[PDB]
């Protein structure tokens, strides 16, 4: 439920 | 059946249920066949998530635990739910170098495939590692740098600058770089380098990775604004 | 396992938006048995709204896919399987927040406001039991959903004054179940308009009776179109 | 994380 580092 | 563990992971991600989405792509990997470009895609889509929460919720937590010094009941209740919030977090990294271990690195047989997962695998060593102790922090620091150093070298010669895949790479490890090993100088440059040569053969960029070339690009040349400064 | 830690950890869960956590500590709250106070109640409704929130706005989408998906008969049962898993979950939530409001919250209710918030809860949770029941049990779980609000409406008449945002969101929430439940737009419009009406009658005093009455109107825009 | 009829 989130974007993250990537 | 995977046709069907590939349905529901897309079937879970409309319903924004990520931690379902995982498990079937968990369980597609644990079948042990190399990932079509689209499963692979679905998995890391689904612990992207799982763990991103994750990630942002101890972001919150940890900033009031900070805020809280003087009040120190207070911050041992945030302390506390930081290390519920802290477990999960290993847990889900666990899940995921184990799966790259056992099954995605060894089936990786183009080099395209082989980046991604190695750069999957420095990610979340990095996870890890923001919140490991003393003695195990600074192994585990040396994991996602060989990951991402061997993920940068095959890339270097298998990929095009503009390749999102390599510039996604670019930009997470100069993101270990500057918050990991606290050197903005070797962030910056890998970041600057990367930027620079995607717009020198910005000919090769194709229509298929325009969008996501673009917007690493973006955020690699934010990071080097806001690192510079 | 405390009450202060627990209503802090609540808070905390809620800052993190982990609802689950934040309801399941609200759980143990109640079930140490004591009335809540209007800052542990307002917790417990937060913390619930998003946990089942969650679920029936992930019904909503696999229930369109399978909607859309006739036809194509393999791929709709993957979906209405799927659904069934999500609905498990919903029911579960529902059962959950009903038994505490049967076993904790109702009985301990000392003020009407109070009562009335906690009957307009209990009509939700039926509400929405209700809308992935089957058969004979829906028939069953509408009545219930139909007798706290009813139950709520009749005492916040008797003793909240018009504006109470607790009487007017039970307004806007009881007219809403007889438009999307039980499909009767004559009856929804009716009681959205006698609230409203009943408010105005004293919004000389005194918010947010003001964004419920907004509510109420919007509701009667779409519903009369 | 959503909200509902409530």
């Amino acid at each position: 439920l989130k974007n993250i580092r990537h | 059946d995977k046709n069907e563990l590939v349905q529901k992971a897309k079937l879970a991600e409309q319903a924004e249920r990520y931690d379902d989405m995982a498990a079937c792509m968990k369980s597609v990997t644990e079948q042990g066949a190399e990932l079509s470009n689209e499963e692979r895609n679905l998995l890391s889509v689904a612990y992207k998530n799982v763990v991103g929460a994750r990630r942002s919720s101890w972001r919150v937590v940890s900033s009031i635990e900070q805020k809280t010094e003087g009040a120190e009941k207070k911050q041992q209740m945030a302390r506390e739910y930081r290390e519920k919030i802290e477990t999960e977090l290993r847990d889900i990294c666990n899940d995921v170098l184990s799966l790259l271990e056992k099954f995605l690195i060894p089936n990786a047989s183009q080099a395209e495939s082989k980046v991604f997962y190695l750069k999957m695998k420095g990610d979340y060593y990095r996870y890890l590692a923001e919140v490991a102790a003393g003695d195990d922090k600074k192994g585990i620091v040396d994991q996602s740098q060989q990951a991402y150093q061997e993920a940068f070298e095959i890339s270097k010669k298998e990929m095009q600058p503009t390749h999102p895949i390599r510039l996604g790479l670019a930009l997470n490890f100069s993101v270990f770089y500057y918050e990991i090993l606290n050197s903005p100088e070797k962030a910056c440059s890998l970041a600057k380098t990367a930027f620079d040569e995607a717009i020198a053969e910005l000919d090769t960029l194709s229509e298929e990775s325009y969008k996501d070339s673009t917007l690493i690009m973006q955020l690699l040349r934010d990071n080097l604004t806001l690192w510079t400064s």
